């Protein structure tokens, strides 16, 4: 039983990692993302006020 | 940022939109000096017809 327990443990650990391995690749595209969010804030909307 | 900027703008536009109002104004022709009296009376000088 224990052996069996501790098999499903090792499942659920798994699984876990699945889950960060998938966080963690769409946490990296998200931060390119918000970046280029910023950038394209100061070009589109702080940039043109001088001028104004 | 952004909001400060907006607001300063908004002063300098509304500023701006009243002296050219008051402008137009100083500029009427009948608010400028004495042009030499008209040579022809005026059809609402009433007096000067009569």
């Amino acid at each position: 039983q224990n052996i069996q327990e501790a098999c499903l443990l090792l499942d659920k650990k798994q699984k876990h990692i699945q889950i960060l391995i998938k966080g963690n690749s769409s946490s990296k595209s998200q931060i390119r993302r918000s970046s280029v969010e910023a950038q394209k804030y100061v070009q589109d909307k702080l940039l043109p006020w001088p001028q104004e | 940022v952004y909001r400060e900027l907006g607001s300063i703008v908004q002063e300098l536009k509304e500023s701006g939109d009243k002296l050219e109002e008051r402008l137009t104004m100083l500029s009427d022709v009948n608010l400028l000096s004495a042009s030499k009296p008209r040579s022809n009376i005026d059809s609402k000088d009433l007096t000067s017809h009569r």
